[PDB]
C-alpha cells in the first residue's frame, strides 16, 4: 500500500485507515484533527461526486441532456427543467433554490452537529440500512471500497468538469464516442499542444 | 407569486432555519467569541458604561432561547432575501450566455 | 582510470572507481558526490538515448542514399503523415514514459525501491547497482563488467558529441550527417565549418 | 616581474583592464553587428 | 498584428523613416566630394542605415502609429527573439558573473585575512573559477538541491 513505491511514508499514515497509501506531498495532514477533518470531507466530496456520475452519465445516454444542457434552462429566463422529457410543475430558478437551500442546508447542518469523529465519516444506523456493518473484517475492505470509487469518481468528475472546459458544447459520452470513432487524432494532444 | 406571499414565506423560512437549524451553531459560535474583550477585560468592564450587554431585550422566553434580536436577524435576512427575489424576478434581464 | 590531460591531475572526488573515469572535471561539477552519482546517471541516460538517436537519424540515411530503404532524413521525418496525429505521440510518450523514468527516479533515489512490477509482483529484478537496472534489461544476459561500462560510456559520450554535431550541421548547414560526410570526403580542404560561414 | 604583478592584480588596475577588454569586446561587436534590436539566430 | 501593430516591412511610416534619415544623411553628404573621406564615411552610414531598417523588417518587427519598432515581451514566440531569447543570453552570462564572484568569494573565504583578496585579486585563483560558472546553471541548481547555496547561520 504505497502511491508511489520507494518514497518513503509520512510517520502519520501508517496504513490503518481506509485508503490510507501514504500520499502527502505538500504535508497537508500533519496535525490529527486536521486530518479527521480531511478525512471527513475526503469523504464527503467523494461521496458526492460518485453519486454525480451516474446523474451526468445516464441522462446523457437516455435522459437526452448532456450534463450541462441540464442547467442550461435556468440561464434563460422563462424554462423550467426537463426531467425526462416532461416539464416540472415547481418553479424554475427561485423556488429549486429555496427547496435546494431549505433541504441541503438542514441536512448537512444536522451532519455538521456530529461529534463523534467515526460518525462524522461513517454514521450508520439509519445511513446503514441492509446490515452491511455487522461485521468489521469486511466492513473495513467495504471502507476502502468506498474510498477507491470515491478518488476514482472525484478524478472521474475532473474529467467531465475538463473536457468540459476544453470543449464547450459538449458531454462525456460523445467525448467516449468521438475517442471509440477515431481514437487517435481526437485525443487530449490537440489541446495541450494547441496548433494555433 | 404575490409579493406579500413572497416575503413571508422568505422570512418564515430564514427564522424556521433560524429557530431549529441554525440555533445552536450560531449560538455556540457566539459563546465561542463571547464578548469584545479590550485589554482581557470586556468593553463594559474596562468601563465606558455604555457598552453593558442588554438581559432586558435578551430575557425574552423560549424553549430553546430564541430572543427578539434572533428575530431582527432571521428575518432581516428575509426580507433581504425576499427582496433579492423579488426585484431579481420583476428585473426581465436575458443572462444569454447561450 | 587513465587521464584527459596529463598536465592536470585527476580530482579527489573522481578516485577512479566509477566507469569511463577519465578524470574530466575541469569546472568542478561533481565536487559534492551527491552531484556526482546524479551526473553518472545523466550521463547514462543522455548518452544511451544520444546512442538511440544517432543510431536513428544516420542509419537512416546511410540506408536512404545506398537505396536499401527509403526513409525520411531526421528532420523531415516529423512532417510526414503517420497512423496517429502529431500529438497522440506526444501523449503516448508522456503517458509510458512518465511511469518508466519516475520508477528510474525511484531507483536513482534509493536502489532497492523499486524492483518488482506492480501487476505480476513475482517477476521482480536483480538487486543491481544504480543506473544498471539487469533483469529484463538483460535479456541475452551479457555481463556488465567493468570494461562493458566504459565501453558504454565511451560510445555514448561519442553519441552524444554526434547528435549535437547533427544539430548544428542541420542549424548552420541546411543538409543530413551523412551528406555532409560524403561532401567532406569529396573534397575535404574545401568543404568544412570554415567554407560557410 | 614580482610585485607588478600584485599591482595589476589590484581591483581598480584589474577593473580597467577587464572592462577595457569587455569594452573593445562590446565595440566590435556592434561594428559587426550593428544596430541590433533582436536575436534572430535562435 | 499583435497589439494593433502592422509589422515594419509593411509600415509605411517606418519606410517614411528610413527616407527621411536617408535624405538628411544624403543633404549632408552634398556638401563633401563624392571620392573624399568624409563623403565615404556618410555613404557607409548610408548603407548601414538601410541595411538597419532592412534588417528590422525581415526580423518581424512590430511598428506602430508612430512607425517605431516596439518590441512585444509577453511571451509570442515569433517575438521571442525581441526579449526572452535575449533575457535568457542575460541570465546566463548575469549568472555566470554572480556564480563566479560568489565562488571566489567562497574561496577566499577561508583565508586569514579574506579582505586583501577582495581588493587584490588572485589572477589565477580568479581565472580558475572564471570558466566554473560557464556551466553554472547546473552547479546553482545543485547547490540548491544539496542547500550549499542558502548559508544556516
Ligand atoms: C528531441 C527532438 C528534436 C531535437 C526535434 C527536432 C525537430 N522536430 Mg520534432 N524533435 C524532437 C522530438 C519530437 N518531435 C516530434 C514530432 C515533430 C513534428 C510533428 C514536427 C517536428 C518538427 C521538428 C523540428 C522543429 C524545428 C526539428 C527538426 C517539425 C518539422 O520537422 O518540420 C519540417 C514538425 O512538423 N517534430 C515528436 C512526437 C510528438 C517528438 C518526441
Ligand atoms: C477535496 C478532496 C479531497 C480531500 C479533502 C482529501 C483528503 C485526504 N486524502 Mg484524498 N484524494 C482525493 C481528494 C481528496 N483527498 C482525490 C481526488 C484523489 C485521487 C486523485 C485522492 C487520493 C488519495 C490517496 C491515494 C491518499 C489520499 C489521502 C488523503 C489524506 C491526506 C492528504 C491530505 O491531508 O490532503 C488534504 C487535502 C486537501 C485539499 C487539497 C486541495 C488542493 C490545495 C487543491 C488541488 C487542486 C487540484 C489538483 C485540481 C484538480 C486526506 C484524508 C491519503 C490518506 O491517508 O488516505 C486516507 C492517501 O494515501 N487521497
Ligand atoms: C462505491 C460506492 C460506495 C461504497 C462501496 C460504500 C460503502 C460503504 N458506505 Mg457509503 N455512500 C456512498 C457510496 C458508497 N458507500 C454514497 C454515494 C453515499 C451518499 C454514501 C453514504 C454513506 C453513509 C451516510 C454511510 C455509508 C456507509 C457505508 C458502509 C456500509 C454500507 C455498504 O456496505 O455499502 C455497500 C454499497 C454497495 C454494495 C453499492 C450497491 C450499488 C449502488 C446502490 C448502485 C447505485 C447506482 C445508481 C445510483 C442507481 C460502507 C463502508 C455507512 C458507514 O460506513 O457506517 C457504518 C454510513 O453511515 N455510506
Ligand atoms: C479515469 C478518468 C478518465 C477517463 C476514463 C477519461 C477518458 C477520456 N478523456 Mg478525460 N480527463 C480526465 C480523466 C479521464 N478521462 C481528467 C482527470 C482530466 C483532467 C486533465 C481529463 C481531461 C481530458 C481532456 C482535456 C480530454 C480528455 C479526453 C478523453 C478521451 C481520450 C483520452 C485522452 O485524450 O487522454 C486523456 C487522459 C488523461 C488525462 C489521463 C487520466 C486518466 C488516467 C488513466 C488516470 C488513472 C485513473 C484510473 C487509475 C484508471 C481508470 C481506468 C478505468 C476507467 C478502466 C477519453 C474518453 C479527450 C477527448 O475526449 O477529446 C480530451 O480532449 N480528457
Ligand atoms: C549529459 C551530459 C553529460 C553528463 C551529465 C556527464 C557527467 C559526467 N561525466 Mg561525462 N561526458 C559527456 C557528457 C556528460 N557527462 C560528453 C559528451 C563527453 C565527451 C565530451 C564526456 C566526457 C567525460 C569524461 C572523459 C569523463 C566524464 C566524467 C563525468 C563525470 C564528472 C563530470 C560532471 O559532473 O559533468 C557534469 C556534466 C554536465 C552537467 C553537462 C553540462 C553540459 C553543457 C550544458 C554543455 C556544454 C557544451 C556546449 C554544448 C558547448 C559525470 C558522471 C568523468 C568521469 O567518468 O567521472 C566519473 C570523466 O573522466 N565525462
Ligand atoms: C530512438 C528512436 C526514435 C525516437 C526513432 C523515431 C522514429 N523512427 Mg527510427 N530508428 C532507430 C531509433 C529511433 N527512431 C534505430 C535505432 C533504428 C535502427 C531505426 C530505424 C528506423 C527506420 C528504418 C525507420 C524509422 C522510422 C522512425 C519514425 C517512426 C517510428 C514509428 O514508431 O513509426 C520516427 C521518427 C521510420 C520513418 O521515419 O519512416 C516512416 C522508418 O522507416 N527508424
Ligand atoms: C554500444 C554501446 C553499449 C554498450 C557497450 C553497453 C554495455 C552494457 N550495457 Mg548498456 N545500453 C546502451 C548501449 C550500450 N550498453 C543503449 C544504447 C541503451 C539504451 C537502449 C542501453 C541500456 C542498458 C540497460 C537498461 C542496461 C544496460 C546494460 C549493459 C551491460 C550489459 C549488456 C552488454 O554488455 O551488452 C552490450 C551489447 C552490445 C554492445 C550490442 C550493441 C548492438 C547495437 C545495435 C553493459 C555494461 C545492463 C546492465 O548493466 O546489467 C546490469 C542494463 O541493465 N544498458
Ligand atoms: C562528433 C564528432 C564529429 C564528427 C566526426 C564531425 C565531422 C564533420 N563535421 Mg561536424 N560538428 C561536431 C562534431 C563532429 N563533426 C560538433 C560537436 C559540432 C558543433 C560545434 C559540429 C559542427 C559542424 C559544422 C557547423 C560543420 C561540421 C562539418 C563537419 C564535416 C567537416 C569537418 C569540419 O568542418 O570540422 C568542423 C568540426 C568541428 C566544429 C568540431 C569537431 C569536434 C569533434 C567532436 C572531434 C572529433 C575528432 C565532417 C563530416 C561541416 C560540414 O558540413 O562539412 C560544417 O559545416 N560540423
Ligand atoms: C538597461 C537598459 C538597456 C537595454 C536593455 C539596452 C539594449 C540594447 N542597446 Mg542600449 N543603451 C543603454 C541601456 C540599454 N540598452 C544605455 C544606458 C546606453 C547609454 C550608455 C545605451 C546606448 C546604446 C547605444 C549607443 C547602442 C545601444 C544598443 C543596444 C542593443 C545592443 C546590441 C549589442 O551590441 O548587443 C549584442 C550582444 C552582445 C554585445 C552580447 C555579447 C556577449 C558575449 C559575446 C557572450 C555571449 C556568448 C556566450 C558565450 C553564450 C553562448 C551560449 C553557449 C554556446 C555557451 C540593445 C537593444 C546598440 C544598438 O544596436 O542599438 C539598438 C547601440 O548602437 N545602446
Ligand atoms: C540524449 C541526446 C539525444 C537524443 C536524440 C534522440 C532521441 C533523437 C531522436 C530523433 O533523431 C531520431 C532518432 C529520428 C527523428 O526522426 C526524430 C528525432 C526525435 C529527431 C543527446 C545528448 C547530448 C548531450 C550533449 C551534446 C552533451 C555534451 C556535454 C559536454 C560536451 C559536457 C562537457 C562538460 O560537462 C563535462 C563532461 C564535465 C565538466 O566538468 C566540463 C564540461 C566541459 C562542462
Amino acid at each position: 500500500a504505497h502511491w508511489m513505491p520507494g518514497e518513503p511514508r509520512p510517520a502519520y499514515l501508517d496504513g490503518s485507515a481506509p485508503g490510507d497509501f501514504g500520499f502527502d506531498p505538500l504535508g497537508l495532514g500533519e496535525v490529527p484533527a486536521n486530518l479527521e477533518r480531511y478525512k471527513e470531507s475526503e469523504l464527503i466530496h467523494c461521496r458526492w461526486a460518485m453519486l454525480a456520475v451516474p446523474g451526468i452519465l445516464v441522462p446523457e445516454a437516455l435522459g437526452y441532456g448532456n450534463w450541462v444542457k441540464a442547467q442550461e434552462w435556468a440561464a434563460l429566463p422563462g424554462g423550467q427543467a426537463t426531467y425526462l422529457g416532461n416539464p416540472v410543475p415547481w418553479g424554475t430558478l427561485p423556488t429549486i433554490l429555496a427547496i435546494e437551500f431549505l433541504a441541503i442546508a438542514f441536512v448537512e447542518h444536522q451532519r455538521s452537529m456530529e461529534k463523534d469523529p467515526e460518525k462524522k465519516k461513517y454514521p450508520g444506523g439509519a445511513f446503514d440500512p441492509l446490515g452491511y456493518s455487522k461485521d468489521p473484517k469486511k466492513l473495513e475492505e467495504l471502507k476502502v471500497k468506498e474510498i477507491k470509487n470515491g478518488r476514482l469518481a472525484l478524478l472521474a468528475f475532473v474529467g467531465f468538469c475538463v473536457q468540459q472546459s476544453a470543449y464547450p458544447g459538449t458531454g462525456p459520452l460523445e467525448n467516449l464516442a468521438t475517442h471509440l470513432a477515431d481514437p487517435w487524432h481526437n485525443n487530449i494532444g490537440d489541446i495541450v499542444i494547441p496548433f494555433n | 407569486l404575490s409579493p406579500s406571499i413572497v416575503i413571508s414565506l422568505s422570512t418564515g423560512l430564514s427564522l424556521f432555519l433560524g429557530r431549529f437549524v441554525f440555533f445552536n451553531f450560531q449560538r455556540e459560535n457566539v459563546a465561542k467569541q463571547g464578548l469584545p474583550e479590550q485589554n482581557g477585560k470586556t468593553h463594559f468592564e474596562a468601563g465606558d458604561d455604555r457598552a453593558k450587554e442588554y438581559v432586558s431585550l435578551l430575557k425574552s422566553n423560549d424553549p430553546i432561547g430564541f430572543n427578539i434580536v434572533d428575530v431582527l436577524a432571521w428575518g432581516s435576512i428575509g426580507h433581504i432575501v425576499a427582496y433579492y427575489i423579488l426585484a431579481t424576478s420583476s428585473n426581465g434581464y436575458d443572462p444569454s450566455f447561450f | 582510470k587513465g587521464e584527459w590531460l596529463p598536465g592536470l591531475a585527476s580530482p579527489d572526488y573522481l578516485t577512479g572507481s566509477l566507469a569511463g573515469d577519465n578524470g574530466f572535471d575541469p569546472l568542478g561539477l561533481a565536487e559534492d558526490p551527491e552531484n556526482l552519482k546524479w551526473f553518472v546517471q545523466a550521463e547514462l541516460v543522455n548518452g544511451r538515448w544520444a546512442m538511440l538517436g544517432v543510431a536513428g537519424m544516420l542509419l537512416p540515411e546511410v540506408f536512404t542514399k545506398i537505396g536499401i530503404i527509403n526513409v525520411p532524413e531526421w528532420y523531415d521525418a516529423g512532417k510526414e503523415q503517420y497512423f496517429a496525429s502529431s500529438s497522440t505521440l506526444f501523449v503516448i510518450e508522456f503517458i509510458l514514459f512518465h511511469y518508466v523514468e519516475i520508477r528510474r527516479w525511484q531507483d536513482i533515489k534509493n536502489p532497492g525501491s523499486v524492483n518488482q512490477d506492480p501487476i505480476f509482483k513475482q517477476y521482480s529484478l536483480p538487486k543491481g547497482e544504480v543506473g544498471y537496472p539487469g533483469g529484463i534489461f538483460n535479456p541475452l544476459n551479457f555481463a556488465p563488467t567493468q570494461e562493458a561500462k566504459e565501453k558504454e560510456l565511451a560510445n555514448g559520450r561519442l553519441a552524444m558529441l554526434a547528435f549535437l554535431g547533427f544539430v548544428v550541421q542541420h542549424n548552420v548547414t541546411g543538409k543530413g550527417p551523412f551528406e555532409n560526410l560524403l561532401q567532406h570526403l569529396s573534397d575535404p580542404w574545401h568543404n568544412t565549418i570554415v567554407q560557410t560561414f | 616581474m614580482r610585485d607588478l604583478k600584485t599591482y595589476l592584480s589590484v581591483a581598480p588596475v584589474l577593473s580597467t583592464l577587464w572592462f577595457g577588454s569587455l569594452a573593445g569586446l562590446l565595440i566590435e561587436i556592434n561594428r559587426l553587428f550593428p544596430d541590433a534590436l533582436t536575436f534572430p539566430f535562435f | 498584428d499583435i497589439s494593433g501593430l502592422t509589422p515594419c516591412k509593411d509600415s509605411k511610416q517606418f519606410a517614411k523613416r528610413e527616407k527621411q534619415q536617408i535624405k538628411k544623411l544624403e543633404s549632408s553628404l552634398k556638401l563633401y566630394a563624392p571620392e573624399s573621406a568624409p563623403a565615404l564615411a556618410l555613404n557607409a552610414q548610408i548603407e548601414k542605415t538601410k541595411r538597419r531598417f532592412d534588417n528590422y523588417g525581415k526580423y518581424g518587427l512590430l511598428c506602430g502609429s508612430d512607425g517605431l519598432p516596439h518590441l512585444i515581451v509577453n511571451g509570442d514566440q515569433r517575438h521571442w527573439g525581441e526579449f526572452i531569447t535575449p533575457g535568457i543570453l542575460f541570465l546566463y552570462i548575469a549568472g555566470w558573473i554572480g556564480w563566479v564572484g560568489r565562488s571566489y568569494l567562497i574561496a577566499i573565504s577561508g583565508e586569514k585575512k579574506p579582505a586583501m583578496k577582495e581588493i587584490i585579486i588572485d589572477v589565477p585563483l580568479a581565472s580558475r573559477i572564471i570558466f566554473r560558472g560557464f556551466i553554472w546553471p547546473v552547479a546553482a541548481y545543485r547547490e540548491f538541491l544539496n542547500g550549499d547555496l542558502i548559508a544556516k547561520d
